């Protein structure tokens, strides 16, 4: 976990997750933002239900990537995302970290789309109302066919989930479609006798094999 | 631009001839700068030779050749949008003498290359009878 | 071993009613138009939403049943409008002798009208999810790639006005083939909200 | 690569729609004659004229449409009258029993009658445009080549007087085949003002 | 360019143009047509709005070729056309010299064809009317796609076209049936600081491989 | 003259000046720097007194350049001017085209230094007060000492001079210190019968073999 002038120095590098067994290749312009974006951590908390990041929405605004977001045009990444969730041997609580492709969400109890504003929210990302439809009418019980980790405290604090180019079209507007959403939903709650239990969450993602056109 | 109006997705890269007309003493520099898809139009000339651009003395090459990079055309519509820009600022005067007109005129072309490339024909916006039964 | 049943190929390639609309008959002005999508029907649309990209062609069966308000033989035209020409607007437009739509000209008394229409997508699959906006503004529509819009298929009857009045009910019948289908998704637990986007009541 | 959509073969040969006439019946003399050209219909006058020279074999599809004024089943002759024979003036005429033009002899109830007209001209293309003149003196046509007429097209019903009265619409479709086309010209940017010539009004 | 007892001493003898890459060849009764014919120069000046010339007939009563036309009776020729515009250093424009085959005229504002009059003008030959249209409803703007040549007066002064047999027949009727037409459309007007600029045009067409039938 | 993509499609590519015999070449962070910065045109008249650009003053504020000066701290570039003065044949006069290594300047008639904003001009650059001292004490005569090029507008209307890294030490500060000044003197003024005769000269400066440090 040491791309560019970022590094993770963490401990317990366990195994990762190449989404649907394929590693981000270049398609046959390209250290700049091949790099990990530490994004804020979240406070996981007995009544959280969930978090989610489209890509490359969440970093769409940030360093060298974002810049070249808003210069070029077309675009064409992977990405390496790191999840880590930092917790005591006294804690407890199961994490489904799942990356969704083209995860078109819904809103509740409307027949109106969602809007720019619900569905573009960058670096701060969203968080799950229905997490168990997983905001999209389906289930979070099946959501395992789509790239995953687990995170269950007691075995476990980092998943790390490796990306490739999810399109029908060869490159793609970074600023109109996401492909992935990192979601990270706490299927079992968070637990230690003191019920203000605050385990902190970080997310890093590392867009892999950038391309780009159309400075 | 005709014969594209028979198809409904083109892909490829074109080409812009600038031709300067005016007379042979004629002398002066143009910068004729291309934008990409997405990027907005420049509207001074210190913003235009910041992109890719050509800085072309038509002291006496009275051709620019001016190669649009591929493109695919009917990729980028949400009603065709925006498929970039070829603009053109003065970067010196037109220094003529005084015996040939002070008005010297550019025509441009445009061909398409090899790579170019129509598909889904349907028909032509273009045509919309008098005087067989 | 059993396997060649839950094929992709076999899930998917069933000649489902994707259209079934009535229109009448005198002087939608009295002819059949449909945008050739899948999410008409919830039974065919939560097969097609197991999967994230799909790349099919489609195969539209014609089926006319006609019932006068002594049955008539009529022709009808059913033309394929690719996203890029233009529909028809009335049922005498100048929209029905297009060169280059394709058109199909049948009688009721025949065997059902059937064409193939090909793969479709400026893209390599059809996106049955689409996390992105169509616009590229933020005024555009959430869930809708203009890449993925396949055209409308126009039906009308050839014929000219008859003295008798009739309803002609089209029945549209979709078999896609040469399916491939990639990343699979969870099934929809809730019912549909609406056609255009993936609301859900509870 | 995808040059074969623009191929001259692919980009010329539709079966466009090159005449539409109803006719009536009861006691052109009720019956369908067509001068077989190409500049009926503007879209494909424009495409057509993309050239100077063409060379193709005509695909003709004959249409026929019928409304009473219960619908009855009759036979239609299709005559095609090449430069050279005698066309019908009416209905009854001798010419329909040529021994010589080739008659066809379809009925509603059929499949639409397809006939494939050969190159027909007396040169080796047919010419789109023509500067010249087509009589030996002043008198003559400007833009009128005499070898280039393909023919007439003549339908007519075979049945005889019947008590009731029928408007038979005729949609001719014709598809140029084997293309083979020489020096390509601009498109024509202003709208026809005749099928005659090339007029020009801004 | 030395055809016969014609010849022009011309300098410049820059790059001439094969009509669609073809060489005028003999078909498998044939020195006295194969001759340059230098027509009437005509005055290009501020409002000129272009010349055509209609091939054969600007040369039906010219000559060898004008006597074999009228007592012969079909003929089979390619020609050699060489436009020279000659002027100083001071003048500008640019010509487009273009050959058309086939050039049907149409007529302005009327549904009447052009009649006799209209279309066989001779040596004298014509003046475009409406020069953006062709005078024929298409275009200026996309006479390139036929054989052509460029005379911008800065860069070159004479233009050379070399035309074959282009014809659906074998051989053709002269008075009848013209099959080429020479233009001369000054694109760019003429220019030099004294309004009554007058730049000659000299038109000069060699009947390249007459063949002749029917004395 | 095509460097990155920026081209300068001249016609008259006459002799260059390596100055001081001296190609640039890398140091033993490195096609985005690497491009023509054409300024600004400049109206040579009979009564100018010249000319001057100090570098990378003047590109510290321009482009992909002008980005990472600001954003880094020590750089090391070779120079490519090309200065190109398009005239007619009746125009005259000689201008001086030479590239003075540390050319610190002197003010006039005064013992206070020059300042900040008399020395650091920018895209703008700056006017000769008294050319004929170079305005730093010394002479105009001797300066060919110094890397120069002619431009005779009887004999060449551009001038080409390359430059390398002139430093005692490897890398430098570019917003601190100026290492070369571009100077354009007017040695024999311009004329033509007009009296307002204003011939446009036009400066392309492409930093050659730019490195960086300190991001």
């Amino acid at each position: 976990l040491k791309l560019g002038n970022s590094a993770i120095v963490t401990q317990e590098a366990a195994n990762y997750c190449c989404a649907y067994g394929e590693w981000p290749n270049y398609l046959p312009t390209q250290t700049a933002t091949d790099r990990f974006y530490t994004l804020k951590s979240v406070k996981w908390e007995t009544g959280s239900t969930g978090w989610w990041w489209k890509l490359p929405d969440a970093l769409n605004n940030i360093g060298m990537f974002g810049q070249n977001v808003q210069h070029h045009y077309l675009y064409r990444s992977g990405f390496l995302i790191h999840v880590q969730c930092n917790a005591t041997k006294f804690h407890q609580g199961a994490l489904l970290v799942v990356a969704i492709p083209e995860h078109q969400r819904g809103a509740h109890n409307t027949n109106t789309s969602p809007g720019f504003d619900d569905i573009m929210k960058g670096e701060e990302g969203g968080t799950f109302n229905h997490p168990y439809v997983l905001d999209d009418g389906t289930s979070l019980a099946c959501a395992t066919i789509f790239p995953h980790q687990w995170i269950n405290l007691r075995t476990n604090n980092s998943a790390t989930i490796v990306l490739p180019w999810m399109n029908a079209a060869p490159m793609d507007f970074p600023l109109r479609h996401n492909q992935w959403t990192l979601a990270i939903i706490p299927v079992v709650p968070l637990g230690t006798r003191t019920t203000s239990s605050m385990v902190p969450i970080t997310v890093s993602i590392a867009p892999m094999c950038c391309e780009f056109n159309g400075l | 631009g005709n014969i594209s109006r028979y198809y409904t997705h083109w892909s490829g890269s074109l080409e812009m001839t600038f031709m300067f007309c005016g007379s042979f003493m004629a002398a002066g520099k143009l910068i004729l700068c291309y934008t990409p898809p997405g990027g907005s139009c420049p509207t001074t000339r210190e913003t235009a030779m910041l992109g890719t651009h050509i800085v072309w003395d038509f002291g006496l090459q009275s051709s620019v050749t001016l190669i649009i990079p591929w493109i695919s055309g009917s990729h980028y519509r949400m009603t065709n949008a925006n498929v970039g820009y070829v603009t053109c600022f003065m970067q010196t005067n037109l220094i003529v003498p005084s015996e040939s007109s002070d008005t010297c005129s550019l025509i441009g072309f445009i061909a398409a290359k090899d790579d170019f490339s129509l598909r889904l024909m349907r028909d032509s916006p273009d045509i919309g009878l008098h005087a067989a039964y | 071993h059993g396997v060649s049943e839950t094929l992709v190929e076999n899930f998917l390639s069933r000649a489902a009613l994707v259209s079934k609309r009535s229109f009448e008959y005198k002087d939608d002005k009295n002819f059949f138009k449909w945008t050739i999508n899948t999410r008409s029907f919830v039974q065919l649309r939560r097969k097609l939403e197991l999967f994230t990209y799909l790349r099919f062609d489609a195969e539209i069966t014609i089926l006319t049943t006609v019932a006068v308000n002594g049955l008539p033989d009529l022709t009808l035209q059913a033309m394929f409008v690719p996203t890029g020409a233009l529909t028809p607007e009335k049922q005498d437009s100048f929209h029905w002798q297009s060169g280059s739509n394709a058109s199909v000209f049948f009688k009721i008394s025949d065997p059902p009208a059937r064409i193939t229409i090909p793969f479709m997508c400026i893209n390599s699959a059809y996106s049955v999810f689409y996390d992105g906006f169509a616009g590229f503004e933020k005024n555009g529509l959430y869930g809708i790639n203009p890449a993925d819009t396949i055209g409308n298929l126009c039906v009308r009857i050839v014929n000219e006005h008859q003295p008798v009045g009739f309803t002609v009910t089209v029945r549209v019948y979709m078999k896609p083939k040469h399916i491939k289908a990639w990343a699979p998704r969870p099934p929809r637990t809730l019912p549909y909200m609406s056609i255009a986007n993936a609301n859900y009541k509870g």
